[PDB]
């Protein structure tokens, strides 16, 4: 479900064709208003913990706007995610999973890695079953669990004067309207 | 793209109160600016609710104020909140000026010069306000302070009678003093905005007097919350005074109705005029005494021209620290003398304190700054 | 001289007790936010 | 070689310690008032001296907020106080006064 | 004419915001009742009783 | 997870509307309990003295 | 008219911060707090106090002198 | 200390602006006299006479 939600927010860079019309509200707003060079969402997994969020690269006068729009998307998905965009995220994940397991090498990695982490190979038909179960209610539940009113870890490098203060990043993790 | 950032009205609020880069750094001495704003709206709000029941005629003015305090549902809190808020307004003013003097904040010429106008305007407003309940202190307060104009040669008499409405303080004097006292806080409010506009051009000074662009923090949430706490202390200080000692800072003589035939034996200003009062009466000359009074407050506008030091703040200037405190204690001395009768020890020590006030600012503090420069090989 | 006398002292006790709650509470609110700055650590790492 | 110049130096060291900018790890030239002469001298400073200056001022404004002070070992010793801004400032003052001499003619 | 905002997504978006809008009404009702000391409603409330007997 | 600040947060503080509702409901019951207490303290520190304690001397 | 991202130039400075919810509002409030106020007092007493005692002496003397002057003896 | 503004050019610049500053004083004197009906000066003026005889 977190991966579905991350797919809805997606990725962007400056070489993506057609910016304005992209489905992701973040990617669309970032392209139109020249808010960044790139962003990526991620879900890095370790044993019993991980790092769930995003990274971006932008001009010095754009960090505030980027952070605002990113956080708004997290908040939107917690509170008011809808059926149609969740289908799009589901589809993006089926397409990512299948397109990744393509070649001897990524499949061999997946056999090797999966037996260390899950102790089985989880077959492709199981993932599809797990993807299919995800709807808007699941995205709202699962995003709220990890994102809503939680303390982020934040890392900043470069021209970062306009990087919002941590209290104001913390305040971006809930909504007063909800 | 933020609604907070681009909406033509919220823009103004955001660039003043939310996203405004402020020093990491500024102490409790920086709380008095917001506290003056709180004081301004407190006085506006209570003053409005007092205006709803006050009548500005000589026959009835004392009666209306006591009608407020006895008959009007909770008229007593409103009246004494107003009275003690005016004194709160002065405690905050004096702290705010002294902070500016100490920390070299006067180097913001326009902000400071507008501040000097704000001091004079709030002084004139509060003089008018005290005239309104038409007690004994009201009448002679109105007499003496209006008569200061009579020291302007050739035209001063015509001027005093021009603002009086006739040959003496009368029916005409009180009705216009209500009108002047009503509008002037709104004029003050407008000048407070221009004061803030000139300030935002530079942002704030800080305790070190060193530029703080290297370490700015957003006004919200840090100085929004520090300001709330500071205001809650202001409410304590105010509500201690209205609820436990409502008349501590006023005069009992203003509880007897005005009487044009008898000036009381004991008469002194409101506590916050006592230093300037002490300065004027230390001079046994009409023109010189009022010229010294004008100069005792208008001097603040010379302070930027007399800054000799290669540092802005007094934080790293011990000679100047000593002489600053000599200035505060001398001002405390002058308010003590203001409180006392014009008799033997008090005449001389008040004369010496007057001289010291002007000598400290004009001569002794500029020389301290040069010595301090020379000691740092500067 | 002062018919309000008993009412002002009643509100005064309420004022003191309220302020005895609100002053430490707003203090904690202000300290909680100032936490991020008051415990911050700086390092200077210039090249070469 | 003078007892009296050692005396003036000892009053100066006394004043230095009393001033107490060294308690925050500041140098003298960190504390100077930023006028137009001074802002230009700062502009003229080489990379290393610029970056050292900002950190010292950062460290001081940080301490001044905490209302705390450096361990005594880390106070700037008066003898070790580098007058790093002064030569640039003298040159900026020297250039302005030349302009003002030309404006007179 | 308002037909822009009629379709399956806006139906879901309204459904999501319904518990919240209900709770903001519940906030405001009690807040009005508390601010005015609304006698009609507060007579029911089993411990808030300024009127004797 | 047994702890009470946790269940206070989980049930009431997590949502801002529930947070506001718990404040306004909280303010109603505080106003009663504080005015009950602060009057009873003021009345006890002024044992007879007030017209509430004098009342019974002059009849029904 | 000053905005974050336009203030000044800073290079090579790392800032470590903690969340408000990770840390205490009153970390070591009396244990470190009291030693500090005493240190701040020591630092400033010689600059602040001596004008106010100088007020106090002139106050005490002035009140006393005024009191004594409005008494007679041999007349 | 004001010694910046002392030299041959500023002496010429003051000399240039003197007829103008004189005329602006002459403007302001008459304007004050006119606005107040300054009795002291206007008694001299051979036709402006509101007072009889
Ligand atoms: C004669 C000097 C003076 C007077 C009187 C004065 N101001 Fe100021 N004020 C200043 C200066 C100088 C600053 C800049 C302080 C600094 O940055 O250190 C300032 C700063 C402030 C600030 C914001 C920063 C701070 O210091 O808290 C506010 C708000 C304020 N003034 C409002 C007012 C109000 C309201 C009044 C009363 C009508 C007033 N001031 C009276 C000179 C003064
Ligand atoms: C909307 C009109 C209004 C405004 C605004 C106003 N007041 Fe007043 N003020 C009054 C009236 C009416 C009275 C007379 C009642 C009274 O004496 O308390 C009064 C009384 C006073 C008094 C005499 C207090 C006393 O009773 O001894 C002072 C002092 C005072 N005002 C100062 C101020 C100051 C300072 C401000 C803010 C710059 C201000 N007022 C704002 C209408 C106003
Ligand atoms: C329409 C015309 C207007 C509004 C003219 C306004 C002029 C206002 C002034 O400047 C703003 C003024 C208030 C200001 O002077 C600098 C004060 C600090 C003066 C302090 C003052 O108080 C007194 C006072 O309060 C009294 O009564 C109890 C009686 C007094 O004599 C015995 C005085 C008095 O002798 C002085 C000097
Ligand atoms: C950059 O420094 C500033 C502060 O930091 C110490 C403040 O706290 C405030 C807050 C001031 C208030 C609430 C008074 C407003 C006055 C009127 C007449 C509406 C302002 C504006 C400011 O500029």
């Amino acid at each position: 479900a977190l991966q579905v939600a991350n797919a809805i927010i997606g990725h962007y860079d400056c070489t993506y064709g057609g910016g304005a019309h992209l489905s992701s509200p973040l990617a669309s707003i970032a392209a139109t208003n020249k808010l960044c060079q790139s962003f990526q969402t991620f879900n890095i997994c370790y044993a019993d913990t991980g790092l769930l969020g995003a990274h971006f690269v932008c001009d010095h006068m754009s960090i505030d706007d980027m952070m605002f729009v990113l956080q708004g998307q997290w908040m939107r998905l917690c509170t008011s995610a809808t059926e149609s965009e969740v289908l799009r995220g589901k589809n993006l994940l089926r397409n990512a999973l299948v397109s990744h397991l393509d070649g001897t090498t990524p499949v061999c990695e997946d056999i090797g890695r999966s037996l260390l982490t899950y102790g089985r190979r989880i077959p492709l038909a199981e993932w599809e079953s797990r993807i299919a179960e995800v709807d808007a209610r699941v995205v709202r539940e699962v995003c709220s669990k990890y994102f809503y009113d939680q303390c982020p870890a934040v890392a900043g490098f470069g021209p970062i004067e306009q990087l919002p203060d941590y209290n104001r990043i913390r305040s971006g993790m809930f909504w007063l309207r909800f | 793209t933020n609604i907070r950032k681009s909406h033509p009205l919220m823009k103004i609020v955001n660039n003043a109160f939310i996203d405004l880069p402020a020093p990491s750094n500024i102490s409790s001495w920086w709380n008095f600016g917001s506290l003056l704003g709180i004081c301004l709206i407190l006085q506006i709000l209570t003053g409005l609710f007092l205006a709803m029941h006050y009548t500005s005629d000589t026959t009835t003015a004392f009666s209306s104020v006591t009608h407020i305090c006895r008959d009007v549902n909770y008229g007593w809190i409103i009246r004494y909140m107003h009275a003690n808020g005016a004194s709160m307004f002065f405690i905050c003013l004096y702290m705010h000026v002294g902070r500016g003097l100490y920390y070299g904040s006067y180097t913001f010429l326009e902000t400071w010069n507008i501040g000097v106008i704000l001091l004079l305007t709030v002084m004139a407003t509060a003089f008018m306000g005290y005239v309104l309940p038409w007690g004994q202190m009201s009448f002679w307060g109105a007499t003496v302070i209006t008569n200061l104009l009579s020291a302007i040669p050739y035209i001063g008499t015509n001027l005093v009678e021009w603002i009086w409405g006739g040959f003496s303080v009368d029916k005409a004097t009180l009705t216009r003093f209500f009108a002047f006292h009503f509008i002037l806080p709104f004029i003050i409010m407008a000048i407070a905005m221009v004061h803030l506009l000139f300030l935002h051009e530079t942002g704030s000074n800080n305790p070190t007097g060193i530029s703080s662009d290297v370490d700015k923090i957003p006004f919200h949430p840090y100085y929004t919350i520090k300001d709330i706490l500071g205001a809650l202390l202001l409410i304590l200080a105010l509500m201690l005074l209205v609820l436990f000692a409502p008349d501590l800072l006023g005069d009992p003589d203003n509880y007897t109705p005005a009487n044009p035939l008898n000036t009381p034996p004991h008469i002194k200003p409101e506590w916050y005029f006592l230093f300037a009062y002490a300065i004027l009466r230390s001079i046994p000359n009409k023109l010189g005494g009022v010229l010294a009074l004008a100069f005792s407050i208008l001097i603040l506008a010379l302070i930027p021209l007399l800054h000799t030091s290669k540092q802005r703040s007094m934080m790293f200037r011990p000679l100047s620290q000593c002489l600053f405190w000599a200035l505060v204690a001398d001002l405390l001395t002058l308010t003590w003398i203001g409180g006392q009768p014009v008799e033997h020890p008090y005449i001389t020590i008040g004369q010496l304190a007057s001289v010291l006030y002007f000598l400290l600012i004009l001569v002794l503090m500029p020389t301290a700054g040069t010595i301090e420069n020379k000691l740092l090989k500067w | 001289a002062e018919p309000e006398h008993d009412h002002r002292k009643r509100m005064g006790l309420k004022m003191l007790l309220m302020m005895g709650l609100l002053l430490p509470l707003v203090y904690a609110m202000k300290r909680h936010k100032w936490s991020v700055l008051k415990s911050r650590k700086l390092a200077y790492r210039p090249p070469k | 070689v003078s007892a009296s110049s050692r005396w003036l130096e000892g009053i100066r060291k006394w004043y230095y310690n009393a001033a107490g900018f060294n308690k925050l790890g500041l140098m003298r030239d960190d504390t100077i008032h930023e006028n137009d002469d001074v802002k230009e001298a700062i502009r003229r400073l080489p990379e290393n001296l610029y970056d050292d200056r900002v950190f010292r001022i950062k460290r001081a404004l940080d301490l001044s907020m905490r209302q705390q002070i450096l361990p005594k070992e880390q106070w700037t010793k008066y003898e070790e106080d580098k007058s790093y801004l002064e030569p640039y400032l003298k040159e900026v003052i020297r250039e302005r006064k030349e302009r003002e001499e030309w404006a007179k003619k | 004419m308002l037909t822009r905002f009629l379709g399956p997504r806006y139906r879901q978006l309204a459904r999501n915001w319904v518990p919240t809008a209900s709770l903001w009404g519940a906030v405001g009702a009690v807040g009005l009742v508390w601010a005015t000391d609304w006698r009609l409603i507060l007579d029911w409330v089993p411990y808030i009783n300024g009127k004797f007997k | 997870a047994p702890t009470l600040t946790a269940r206070l947060y989980s049930l009431l503080f997590r949502r801002t509307s529930t947070f506001a509702l718990t404040i306004v409901v909280g303010a109603l019951f505080f106003e009663r309990a504080f005015d009950q207490g602060a009057d009873a303290i003021y009345e006890h520190i002024n044992e007879g003295k007030l017209w509430k304690h004098i009342k019974h001397k002059y009849e029904n | 008219g000053r905005q974050f991202g336009h203030l000044t130039r800073v290079r090579h400075v790392i800032t470590y911060s903690l969340s408000p919810f990770e840390q205490r509002a009153f970390p070591h409030y009396f244990s470190k707090g009291i030693p500090n106020v005493l240190r701040r007092t020591r630092a400033c007493i010689l600059r602040v106090a001596p004008p106010f005692v100088a007020f106090y002496l002139v106050y005490t003397w002035g009140t006393q002198e005024f009191e004594k002057s409005k008494r007679k003896n041999p007349a």
